[PDB]
């Protein structure tokens, strides 16, 4: 539900939703979008729809289809290196979706911006060390870069307080033109458990396994952990409900 | 892109008088995103005010900065003769960053009865080319000085060319160099050459004499 | 506090290429852009572009886009523009200036400036002209003498006296166009050293295009 409101944040400032105990129907979400690129690594794209995990992590942001190439473990550009890197250790699906007209309250950020470069200029003479984002890490240059970058190419720098470490955590930002429909990117990072799994598809039983439409037949029953075999019937209530 | 107005432009003010410079913006800019610069006669512009409020590190706090949203005013509380310069308001607020038209400050101190000298042609370019005489008018205020060449006691046409230097940072005075280049051969019977000066300075037209 | 030292008046032809080189005296391009700023002769400053050698990023104004490449060599720490494909209308003095970042892009320290002069006419040498001090002048205060520079085409010519020593009464007048595209300017100095004079072997002139230097001695006639 919180995914369907407000202005979704830019790529380097992706919000997170961690689900450690619930039942998920993903197609009940993807039906609400017009899915465009469903690419998954270390688990099949269909397999991410029905199997139980230990924790399901979902990240969402605004990412145009113009540069779907940058967002994967393949690229060496700035999207996967200074903006958003997802763990290669555990399974990972990546959806690149689109908002439809008939959907409401998904408001439009003015433009898609990303951190082009993030370096540190040492407190010594002129030595430079790039900053490479580890597993999700919010890209430590995120302090200077505002939520959205203003112009085509900008330049944000700060001076770390002396020791630590005298090095200008310099950063730059670059934007891309607006598209008529908000084009979003989602990343699911599921990881299994030792022997406990607590997020599973919501599987509902049908009227075959229903007490009604079976009155008068000898049936097996399993009600809230009490199992046996018998015949159910309709009668006036007794005992405490 | 923001076209922007400035102050009236050339300003005549005595030392110790407050000076106000305006900077209206045609398009709205941020309340504090404009920087007032000062460039001296013949040099590179030096930052005076940044953000329309703060002062540049090492700028005497006569140069107050204020104004917000549309109109930005630079007010110089006291004026010395080392303020004669061109001031530009740059709005680093929009894109691309548009410099101001620029205002010229002229510090109004003295009227400097001028000093007129001739430097008549000598035998180094009287041995090639076209010679030229010259009239130096050293130390004079203000720029309202006119020089007409007099040749053999006969007045001359518009074949002159007068160049006047900008006021000195401390002297605040305006020196001139009216020149009369001539055909290299034409120095026969024109025994005398002179420049006639009319100024706020000195009662008369101060004419001169060459002979030699 | 880094002083910025630039290059010298390129004279190019309408349809050429100029690499103006701004040097970062210190050895230190820190987190600090170089922004370039035009100024047409007798006019008001513009913006032309910005770079950061720390990141190699460059940005240019829309009008000058497709004609300008602003680069910098972070290791040797020297920044350059290269205005290729330029017309006669770009004859202007170009400054290089230090950025500050995103919300603080005011131009702190500036370069001396490098006048590009672009028209296929000529390059002509500073023919220095007679000085000839006036005899009967002031009673000692100001004995005026000046070594004139006429007949040269491309500006600049800096004329210091005493090779940059006598800096106290060197009045220099801006060059004014003559009948030809050439223009002329005059240098004068005041001496109290009336008869003889101490240092009178003076008048160094430097022409940036021609690279011709002329020194002459003043004699009271």
């Amino acid at each position: 539900s919180p995914l369907l409101s407000g202005t979704p944040p830019q790529v380097y400032n992706f919000k997170r939703l961690v689900f450690t105990n619930c039942n998920y129907n993903l197609t009940k979400l993807l039906s609400l979008f017009s899915v465009n690129d469903f690419t998954c690594s270390q688990i099949s794209p269909a397999a991410i729809a029905s199997n139980c995990y230990s924790s399901l992590i979902l990240d969402y942001f605004s990412y145009p289809l113009s540069m779907k190439s940058d967002l994967s473990v393949s690229s060496a550009g700035p999207i996967s290196q200074f903006n958003y890197k997802q763990s290669f250790s555990n399974p990972t699906c990546l959806i690149l979706a689109t908002v439809p007209h008939n959907l409401t309250t998904i408001t439009k950020p003015l433009k898609y911006s990303y951190i082009n470069k993030c370096s540190r200029l040492l407190s010594d003479d002129r030595t430079e060390v790039p900053q490479l984002v580890n597993a999700n890490q919010y890209s430590p240059c995120v302090s200077i870069v505002p939520s959205t970058v203003w112009e085509d190419g900008d330049y944000y720098r700060k001076q770390l307080s002396p020791l630590e470490g005298g090095g200008w955590l310099v950063a730059s930002g670059s934007t891309v033109a607006m598209t008529e429909q908000l084009q979003m990117g989602f990343g699911i990072t599921v990881q299994y458990g030792t022997d406990t799994n607590s997020v599973c598809p919501k599987l509902e039983f049908a009227n075959d396994t229903k007490i009604a439409s079976q009155l008068g037949n000898c049936v097996e029953y399993s009600l809230y952990g009490v199992s046996g075999r018998g015949v159910f019937q309709n009668c006036t209530a007794v005992g405490v409900r | 892109e923001i076209v922007l107005t400035q102050s009236p432009g050339t300003l005549s003010l005595s030392p110790g008088e407050r000076a106000t410079l305006s900077c209206r913006a045609s398009q709205s800019v941020s309340s504090s995103y404009l920087a007032w610069y000062q460039q001296r006669p013949g040099q590179a512009p030096r930052l005076l005010i940044y953000g329309a409020s703060s002062r540049a590190t090492g700028i005497p706090d006569r140069f107050s900065g204020s104004g917000s949203g549309t109109d930005f005013t630079l007010t110089i509380g006291r004026l010395e003769p080392e303020d004669s310069a061109v001031y530009y308001c740059q709005q680093y607020g929009s894109s691309p960053w548009t410099f101001g038209q620029g205002t010229k400050v002229e510090i109004k101190r003295t009227v400097a009865a001028p000093s007129v000298f001739i430097f008549p042609p000598s035998d180094e370019q009287l041995k090639s080319g076209t010679a030229s005489v010259v009239c130096l008018l050293n130390n004079f205020y203000p720029r309202e000085a006119k020089v007409q060449w007099k040749v053999d006691n006969a007045l001359q046409s518009g074949n002159s060319q007068e160049s006047v230097t900008e006021q000195d940072s401390k002297d605040s005075t305006y020196s001139l160099s009216s020149t009369l280049t001539l055909s290299k051969a034409d120095y026969e019977k024109h025994k005398v050459y002179a420049c006639e000066v009319t100024h706020q300075g000195l009662s008369s037209p101060v004419t001169k004499s060459f002979n030699r | 506090q880094v002083q910025l030292v630039q290059s010298g008046a390129e004279v190019k032809k309408p349809g050429s290429s100029v690499k103006v080189s701004c040097k970062a005296s210190g050895g230190t391009f820190s987190s600090y852009g170089i922004t370039w700023v035009r100024q047409a002769p007798g006019q008001g400053l513009e913006w032309m572009g910005r770079i950061i050698p720390i990141l190699g990023i460059s940005r240019s104004v829309q009008k000058f886009q497709g004609r300008i490449t602003i680069t910098a060599d972070k290791s040797t720490s020297t920044a350059y523009m290269d205005l290729s494909g330029l017309t006669s209308d770009d004859t202007a003095v170009y400054y290089c200036a230090r950025e500050g970042g995103s919300g603080y892009d005011f131009f702190d320290y500036w370069g001396q400036g490098t006048l590009v002069t672009v028209s296929s006419a000529s390059t002509k040498g500073p023919s220095v002209f007679p000085l000839a001090p006036s005899s009967k002048s002031t009673s000692g205060g100001t004995a005026a003498l000046g070594c004139l520079v006429k007949d040269y085409f491309p500006e600049p010519v800096t004329v210091s006296w005493n090779s940059g020593a006598l800096t106290s009464g060197v009045h220099t007048f801006p060059a004014v166009l003559q009948s030809s595209g050439l223009y002329s300017l005059s240098s004068v100095v005041t001496v109290p050293s009336s008869s003889l004079g101490t240092q009178t072997y003076i008048c160094n002139v430097n022409h940036k295009p021609s690279n011709t230097k002329v020194d002459k001695r003043v004699e009271p006639k």
